[PDB]
């Protein structure tokens, strides 16, 4: 069921909305879409890809970008968000 | 694909 954001995580979901301490992983992965799309993170031609160096997201993902096609990574990279 | 039908596919 629930995970637990760490406090840099959780204010990038409230940036977009979220009002919660805990979430279900899909509302995660909700939340984290919307930031992506309202930054326009993802690269204009191969839109699977996301740049995510000299952002938030990159500091609490410690990638500068990955591939949307890379789900269980972006798990790891969201669960050393999860306290 | 778009990033949303790419992110999508996650969220499923
Ligand atoms: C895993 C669910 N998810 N994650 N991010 C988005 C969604 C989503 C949830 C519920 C219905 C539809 C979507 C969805 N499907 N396609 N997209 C992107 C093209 C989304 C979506 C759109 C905008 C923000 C977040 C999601």
């Amino acid at each position: 069921t629930l995970v637990r954001p760490k406090p840099l995580l959780l204010k990038l979901l409230k940036s977009v909305g979220a009002q919660k301490d805990t979430y279900t992983m899909k509302e995660v992965l909700f939340y984290l879409g919307q930031y992506i799309m309202t930054k326009r993170l993802y690269d204009a031609a191969q839109q699977h890809i996301v740049y995510c160096s000299n952002d938030l997201l990159g500091d609490l993902f410690g990638v500068p970008s990955f591939s949307v096609k890379e789900h269980r990574k972006i798990y790891t990279m969201i669960y050393r968000n999860l306290v | 694909l778009t990033f949303a039908e790419y992110w999508a596919q996650l969220a499923s």
